[PDB]
Order: structure tokens, then sequence, then C-alpha cells
RNA sequence: GCGGGUCGCGCCGUCGGGCCCGGGGGGCCACGCGCGCGUCCCGGGACGGCGGAGCGAGCGCACGGGGUCGGCGGCGACGU
RNA sequence: GCUGCGGGAUGAACCGAACGCCGGGUUAAGGCGCCCGAUGCCGACGCUCAUCAGACCCCAGAAAAGGUGUUGGUUGAUAUA
RNA sequence: UAGCGACGUCGCUUUUUGAUCCUUCGAUGUCGGCUCUUCCUAUCAUUGUGAAGCAGAAUUCGCCAAGCGUUGGAUUGUUC
RNA sequence: GAAGCUACCAUCUGUGGGAUUAUGACUGAACGCCUCUAAGUCAGAAUCCCGCCCAGGCGGAACGAUACGGCAGCGCCGCGGAGCCUCGGUUGGCCUCGGAUAGCCGGUCCGGGGUCCGGUGCGGAGUGCCCUUCGUCCUGGGAAACGGGGCGCGGCCGGAAAGGCGGCCGCCCCCUCGCCCGUCACGCACCGCACGUUCGUGGGGAACCUGGCGCUAAACCAUUCGUAGACGACCUGCUUC
């Protein structure tokens, strides 16, 4: 319970406001409401944030006290939050949302056919499936 | 068509305001639970204003004028009548669209309970703020059915659990066939395009 | 073969508190929740469906008990995304509560 | 003003458990356990110490009645650990006037029983809680021990009794009697 | 020594004089070469008039042009 | 009075604004939980728990006084002697 | 400061009286009594309580509280 | 002085549960102590509500009888044909309780504990499923041993708060193109146009011809009665033993 929490040299991400789907790093909390981020490799310019304005992560960072954009780029490539971002399922989440934004009517005519296919053969399985349960659970 | 909303853990006035609003466009829409429904303050502040609508009655003729209902339903269905424009044929036809229960009906004992999160305790009310209940303000005034409610309530409660252990079976069964090999080509084409 | 028609609710009409001006009316439309989501439909022209027992019907195939007061998309309407209409009847204000069908031409697509 | 974490400390001893599923607070010890709900406040219960048993009762950010409110859960978790380990024990004194009062315990100890009550005739009765035992003290006079673990249910048990035992439509700086609580402690004494 | 006016020198400033006398890419609704009529300047630029000198003419068309037209196109009967 | 219209629920005097019949756009006074058109903005800061809460000039109710109920603020006085 | 409270001062009520004339002059039948229904509390008693200069009894001051009671008569046309 | 009305002028009866106000408390901070309070617990009354007692809603149940006669008339199942009236949608979602300073899933051990996952929720309503399928024929790859609809039969009741569809077993007239990938050729290609495709074998009302199974009454008036009555209304009798 508990597990996060803001932080000097905490990456968090960013739902609603004019940098959505952007990572930002809080540096310090200026009062109860708002804190000043930073972004070095994110495409984000250093300024205040609200907190329920920003969206808490996992990954910490070894930021010094209101260090500089040069500090805190260090620390990013020290720490490689990049890749490692990219190797999670919270990422792929947000990546299939904008691939289903991105989609057609061609990709949907896929999907549906597919989805045809899959759920046939799903539907055969789990109907093979319950009567070996029902074979098994017989004797 | 239907909206089927639970009241557990919503608000009077919040949920009166959006069954109200989308009442009067054509969907017909059911508030079933309606003892659960949480109202804020106090709840002798709460049972002191109903106590003080019950006082407001014709003198004259108690019955030609006034009437105070004490079950919840009735209470939600009131609610949503000091809201309509019930004295014409736009909100006389939403209180004709509009059905409300105590309990639970057995065809919504089937179909599945919409929750609006608008109208939340969690989400409107501060958690360190008092509260009430409807359920227990129609049971310590007039409304004498909380013990045949609360044992038709366990009643469904247990054949929803006895059909929620089946459907996690079920739910296992089709996982363990998703597990299972000779599907991917097909999910060669559906991870690239949003599984 | 399938609905080419996106869904609208007849809502009222455009009014102040007291009066009202029938020459507009106003659609809840489906999907539509936003300032930025009602920019799509602006220029797609609508049509009230509704029955009555003599014949005055369109030349598809076979005469019925059809009859539709045509109209159009005229502009935009608070910031919950509804839609302003100016049919080229008015409306018989039967319709509130009721549906009225938003057909996919003439917009920009 | 919205003042950032306070935190309450608590160190259990190795004679009893603790454990918690949440905000509920279960204490197993030597005497019994005790159970209680903690739903209503929503103040984090943290605890740390591989067999060292350290709890802290934590709250962020809140108000003054809220940092008033998260000592209260130190102190019932305080009250509990010294009802698991020692219990409580109540002795009441029976401060009588020209009319004695005859206490007896009828279901067990569960009962109490007051006869003869300022010279009124009728005979009394106060059920106890589930949880306490009532009993007549011994070498010395018309002494009440009640002893048991939750000192909020033995706390009320005597406040039933000497609520009970009440004068009244008197002036009652005049006819002081009843059965009023003389000595606060626990079971297991030196301690 | 502190103030008011003026004169003389230097430092600036996509400043102003179509800035000029003479030298070592872009824009301008800015045009009769033969030679000779006066003003200004250093054989050449501006002006009234004549020495050159607006020489030949409205041909067709598009007009973001004195408040739109199609030399655009469909569809239905004995009870509408 | 001699004067409609939009708000103030309802109104002679209030606030905007004055009236030939209409279409489009915009706005004042006012408002945007439902009647009842409009905040369904991922609105901002802080205060308030009221067993008679509070809710918009005229306007449809209230004082002197008191509160260790909470929030700021001023003047001071103690404390490793 | 149990109960009181001068000298001063802040409020409530229309159960008295006063002030105005806003409605009513082609009429709103003007006192009291009898009978009858409802409501309020600024509580006389009853139910549950707190405080006294409350020993008991009997009283006084307050709170929640209008559910139920709140007479028979001589006098006066009486309200009183 | 009978019957009947009537008298506190005769006689009988008038009934208990809950949440709580005032108040007194418990634990306990704020504020090392204290405190009935700030979150929590207790006792608590002619007050309040319900019980009991009255009339029962444009409120709903369960059950009986449902039209003879000599032609009749009327219900249930499955039928084909025509026609008048009324108004609305153009797939349906067959379901965990509960929390928000916490919770979901999987799983050895004795409903609980330990352990392993995921978590601005993907075992997700920014979702899942038949699904965008216009249809037919030939010819092949993958999946498929349940076949796939039922005028189908028989058993089980799943469910009692307002229930009618779903599941299993044994056969039946049959279907191995019930679905995705590829080849082939056609069906109105109605030549630029709307209300088109839907749960519809839509709701109820009057009749027309056919198959099977059946049904053979009850109110109201009249008359009588008094336990009732202004008139209506209410309780009653009517067999040939
Ligand atoms: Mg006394
Ligand atoms: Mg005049
Ligand atoms: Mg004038
Ligand atoms: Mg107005
Ligand atoms: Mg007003
Ligand atoms: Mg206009
Ligand atoms: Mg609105
Ligand atoms: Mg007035
Ligand atoms: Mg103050
Ligand atoms: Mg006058
Ligand atoms: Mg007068
Ligand atoms: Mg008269
Ligand atoms: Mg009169
Ligand atoms: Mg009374
Ligand atoms: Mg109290």
């Amino acid at each position: 319970v508990f597990r996060r929490f803001v932080e000097v040299g905490r990456v968090a991400y960013v739902s609603f406001g004019p940098h959505a789907g952007k990572l930002v790093a809080i540096v310090d909390v200026i009062d109860q409401n708002r804190a000043l981020v930073d972004g070095p490799c994110t495409q984000v310019r250093r300024q205040a944030m609200p907190f329920k304005c920003m969206q808490l992560t996992d990954f910490i960072l070894k930021f010094p006290h209101s260090a500089h954009q040069k500090y805190v780029r260090q620390a990013w490539q020290k720490a490689d939050i990049n890749t490692k971002w990219a190797a999670t399922r919270w990422a792929k989440k947000i990546e299939a949302r904008e691939r289903k934004a991105k989609m057609t009517d061609f990709d949907r005519f896929k999907v549906m056919k597919a989805k045809k296919m899959r759920n046939r053969i799903i539907k055969n399985e789990v109907k093979k499936l319950q009567k070996a349960a029902l074979l098994k659970a017989s004797p | 068509q239907v909206l089927v909303l639970d009241g557990r853990g919503h608000l009077l006035g919040r949920l009166a305001a959006i069954v109200a609003k989308q009442v009067l466009l054509g969907r017909k829409v059911v508030v079933v639970r309606c003892e659960g429904i949480n109202i804020s303050g106090n709840f002798y502040r709460n049972k002191l204003k109903y106590l003080a609508f019950l006082r407001k009655r014709m003198n004259t003729n108690p019955s030609r004028g006034p009437y105070h209902f004490r079950a919840p339903s009735r209470i939600f269905w009131r609610t949503v009548r000091g809201m309509l424009p019930h004295k014409t044929k736009r909100g006389q036809a939403a209180l004709d669209r509009l059905k409300v229960f105590d309990g639970i009906p057995p065809p919504y004992d089937k179909k599945k309970r919409m929750v609006v999160p608008a109208a939340l305790k969690v989400v409107r009310l501060k958690p360190t703020r008092k509260f009430a209940y409807l359920g227990r303000l129609a049971h310590e005034v007039g409304w004498k059915y909380q013990a045949v409610t609360a044992t038709l309530e366990e009643k469904r409660k247990e054949k929803a659990k006895i059909h929620y252990r089946k459907k996690k079976q079920l739910m296992r069964l089709r996982k363990q066939a998703e597990k299972n090999v000779e599907k991917k080509i097909d999910k060669y084409t559906e991870v690239l395009k949003t599984h | 073969s399938g609905r080419l028609w996106s869904k609208a609710i007849f809502a009222g009409y455009k009014r102040g508190l007291r009066n009202q001006r029938e020459h507009t009316a106003l659609l809840k439309i489906e999907g539509v929740y936003a300032r930025d989501e009602t920019e799509f439909y602006l220029g797609k022209r609508c049509a009230y469906v509704y029955k009555a027992k003599n014949n005055t019907v369109t030349p598809g195939g076979k005469p019925n008990k059809t009859r539709v007061i045509w109209g159009k998309v005229t502009r935009a309407h608070g910031n919950s995304g509804m839609v302003r209409a100016k049919f080229r009847s008015n409306l018989p204000a039967k319709a509130i509560g009721h549906r009225i069908r938003v057909m996919l031409y003439p917009s920009r697509i | 003003m919205k003042t950032i974490l306070s935190n309450q400390t608590v160190d259990i001893p190795e004679n009893v458990d603790i454990t918690l599923k949440g905000r509920t607070v279960i204490v197993k010890g030597p005497r019994g356990t005790l159970r209680r709900d903690f739903n209503h406040i929503n103040v984090e219960l943290s605890l740390l110490g591989k067999k060292k048993k350290r709890l802290r009762v934590d709250k962020w950010w809140g108000n003054r009645k809220e940092l008033a409110t998260v000592r209260t859960i130190c102190s019932h978790v305080q009250n509990m650990i010294k009802g698991v380990t020692l219990g409580f024990r109540y002795k009441m004194r029976s401060v009588y006037a020209h009319f004695p009062i005859n206490v007896v315990i009828q279901e067990n100890g569960s009962l109490v029983e007051i006869r003869n009550f300022l010279g009124e005739k009728y005979i009394r009765r106060v059920r106890m809680r589930p949880g306490v035992a009532c009993s007549v003290s011994q070498a010395q006079k018309d002494e009440l021990i009640l002893e048991g673990n939750d000192i909020e249910l033995v706390s009320n048990s005597a406040a039933l009794i000497q609520q009970a035992t009440t004068v009244k439509n008197k002036d009652i700086r005049k006819f002081l009697d009843g059965i009023y609580v003389s000595e606060k402690g626990t079971v297991q004494q030196a301690d």
C-alpha cells in the first residue's frame, strides 16, 4: 500500500493538459498542488505542472535538488528511461490505444475476419475442453 | 434502450439530475437498488427534514392533498417528479417512461446493472464527511419492508455467487484455450492492429 | 443492408427562458459530447421519419405510410456538443424525446 | 494548515501477534484475541520488523481534527495490547447509605442483580456485555470486580452499573449511594 | 562654482535631402532613336514648350469588376 | 403614469434596453445540476460541517454580547544558564 | 451572577393602545355570550432532566417538549 | 306495559416495539495531563414513526363458472388470403458482493494464511461477442468429429420479487460449401439522387373458408327478506321433499 509517491527525481506521465502523452520528471514540490517538472529527452520544457495534471509512475531517478537541465539529462541517460519504458506493458497499452485511433476501414475488415476465425476456433476448443471435462468427471 | 442503473453508492440529487435529464430524451431508465442510495449530511438532519416533510400536510383534508410516500423507490420517484415538468405531457410521459424498484426484480437479476461515475459517493463527497442510507431512513420512518428486501437481497447475492463461480470457471477454460497453440496467425494481424 | 444514418435525438427548440423560436431546432446527437467533436457534423442533412394513414411517399418502389420533413445542420450549439438545425418545415413538437436521422451526405469526407 | 505526514510509533512485545487485512486490526495473545475495525477514519496502518513488531500509524495531509484523530488509533492499539497481555479489571466499592445494597450474579457473571437499593423494593437487573465477567470480591466488604479484555466493553458495563444505581428525584448531594468505580487496573498485576 | 541662448570639433543611430559632383543582385504606372529652345549642374539627367516628338489600333479573351445565372440534372398515374 | 421586450420565480418605479413585419450573426442585464436555452471546462486558490447551515442592489428578516469550533494576523513573554 | 438586579444599552411581538389612509361608500352586517374545529409556545400541571441559600416534604430557576387536560358558580351587557 | 331505540342513570373494553431530543456517560486525542466529541460506542421520555384500529388506488394477486336447442354461440394449437384504425425504433450484452489510506486474478496447505501475476484497470463497457453476410456455381489449402436450424418427441425444474427462455440425455427428413484464404462465371448493370435495409409470422378491434381437441353459463331487473334502508345500496329465501 502506497508503493508510489512524489519524489525529488521521479518520472511521471502527463494525462491531461497541453503536454499529454509526454513524460516529465518532478524536481521539487512548490506548494501542495504544483511541482516544477522537467523533460530532458521527452520534448517537454522545464515548467511547473499540477499533480492532478500529471500521473505518477514507478521509475525513480537520482536527481540532486534543483539541478540543471544538464544534470537532469545525464541522470536520464544513465537510468535509460526510454528503452526500459518501451519495454513495458503500459506503453503497449497506450500504443494499442493510439493504433485503434489510427485504424482504417480495411484494417477493421481484417480485424473482423480474424476475429471471426479466432472466435470460431476458441468456441470449438471450449466445447472440446468442457466435453473432455465431463468425460473425465463421469467416472 | 433500457438503462438499468445501480443504486448502491449513489447520491440522491446527482442521480436524480442525471436520470431526469436522460429520461426526457427517451432512453428508458430504471434505477434498481434504490434502498442503497446515499444522502449527504447527518442522518439526524435527514430524518428531521423528512419529519418536516411529513409535517407539511393539508389541515382541512390530508387525503385530498399532500401524499407522503415512505418507500425509498417512491421517494426517488417523487425526487424525479419535483424536477421533471410533471404537470405537462412531457414530464408526465417521462415519469411514465421512468420505472423504479426497491430490491432487484427477477429480470434485473439477469440483466446487467450500470453504475454512474458522476453520482458516486466516493467521486462527489469528501470521505471524512457524514452520510446516510435511504433504506435506513425508510425503515426508520414508515417503510416496514427492510427485513423482506434484505432477505431477498441475500438470496440473489447467493445466486450471483453461484453464477459467478461458473462464469469464472468458463473464463479459466477459455483462457486455457487461448494459452493453447495454433491461433497466432490471426494474432500477427491483431497485435499489430490493436489486440 | 445496414444503417447509414447517425442517431440524433430532438431535444427542443431554440429558446430563451420564456419565449421560443421554432425556426431553429436542437439535436442531442449521440457520440458527440464536445465542442471539438461537433465539427465533423457541420453540413449534414437530417430527416424526421413519422407515420400517417394517407399516402404521400417517395418514388422508392412502392407506396407506404411514411412521411419525412427534410432539413439540414446549420451550426453547433453549446459546449456539450448539441447541433442546431433548420428544417424546411417547422417541427410538429410531438418529436420531443424522439429520433431524427442524420445522414452522412454532403459533408466533407 | 495541511500538515505533511504524522506518524505514531507502537512497539509490540513478543508475547502477542498483530495481523491486519486492511484497516482491521487483529491482535492475538495469551489472554484470548481481540479484533476491531478502523474503517471510518482512513489512516494508514503499516508494520515492520522480522520478529521485531514495530507498528506505525501514518496519516498524510489531512486537517487539524484528523491530526487529532491519528493519535486516537495509537492509543486504542495500546489499549488493545494491554487488554490482550494483562486484561482489564475494574473494582467498584458499593458506597452505601442507611440501606445496604445486595449485589448478586445470576447468569455466570453476566447478569448483575441489585437489591434493597436505598429502600426501593424494585429488584434491578443489569445484563452485561459478551466478553466481560463479574464477581464479588473476597477479603473486602461489597466490592464488585469486573474482568475482561476490551476496555470499552468493561467500562460500558461499569457505566451501566453506576447509572442503574442512581438517586432520582432527590438532592443527590445528599444520599451518596450507588455502585461507583473505585479502582481501574489489570488482571495480571506487577507488569 | 549652479543655471539660460548661440557658435566650433568628435562619437552614434536598417534617420531625412527620389541626396548630390566624380569613381571602383533585386525593385521602380520610368521610354522615338534624329540632334538643338530657355533654367540648374559637371558631351550627359529633371522642367514649361518643340528640335526628337505619346508612330498604328481596338482585334479577341479572362475579369475577387454598376445586388447571379446555368447554353445543369433527375423523379411519380386511377387513387393519388 | 403615456411603455411594450430580456433578467429579478411572480413585480409600477429595480438592472439592461425602449417597439413597423421577418431571416442570419453578435451582445447587454442575467445565467450555465433538472425543470429552463447554456460549463458535460479531466477550471484554479482557499474557507465552511451548521440537531434552525448557506445561496446575489431595491428584495421580503435581525442586533448588542459570547465561543479552548477552525482559519489567518498583530503585540508580547518563556526555553538547554 | 442559587434567585435578583439599579444607573445605561441591544432586540422580538402584534395578545393592548397609538400613528398613516394603502383596499373597501352602486354596503365586507358593528360588542359580548352559547356551540364547535384547528394551530402556536412566551409551560399551569403531567413524562424525561439539570441547578439552588435543594436534609425530607413543599417551592424557585432553566432544557427537550403542545401529546393530553387546563372547572362548577354569585355579581356586570360585558372584554376586563 | 311487550318488541325496538336510549342513559356515567345500567353494563363491558381501551393493548407494545424502534430510532432518538434534553440529560448522564464510556474510550479518547486535540493540548505529555484533562475532557461526553473531533472520528467512534451506551442508557434515554406523555416528543416522532410504526405496530393495534378504521375507508381501502385510474394498484396488483389466487381460484371457480364461462353461454344448446332445433340451427347455434364461444375457447386452445398450428394454418394459409384480403382489409380499417394506432403510434416507436432500424442487432442484441444471460448478472460477482464489496472497497476507495484499498482492491482484482491464479493457486500448495489447513471458508482462512503463505506464495506467484497484472494494476490510471487489457481476466479491461476508450470493452467483449453473431456481427459490414448481397447471393449462387466450379475447384482447391487451414479448422472442424460437436454435426446445424427444428411443426420434433420424452424426462428434469434452473427461478418465486413482477418467472418462459436456457442446459443435459436417446433418436429423427437430412446436411460434411453451417466460417475464414485463393480461382471461375453470373444473377436488373433500373443509365446522379429522398422515406432503403429492422426485434414484425408490430398492438388491439369486426368478419371470411378449412383440421383436431373441447365448452353447454352467469349477472341485473321482478319477488321475498331484515342483521339494512331518505332513494339508490347491503345481508337473504324459492326442490316438489
Ligand atoms: Mg425535594
Ligand atoms: Mg390618469
Ligand atoms: Mg414619455
Ligand atoms: Mg420578465
Ligand atoms: Mg424575486
Ligand atoms: Mg435574431
Ligand atoms: Mg441544458
Ligand atoms: Mg412586502
Ligand atoms: Mg473568533
Ligand atoms: Mg386612502
Ligand atoms: Mg383603516
Ligand atoms: Mg352583502
Ligand atoms: Mg359575507
Ligand atoms: Mg395539541
Ligand atoms: Mg450527547
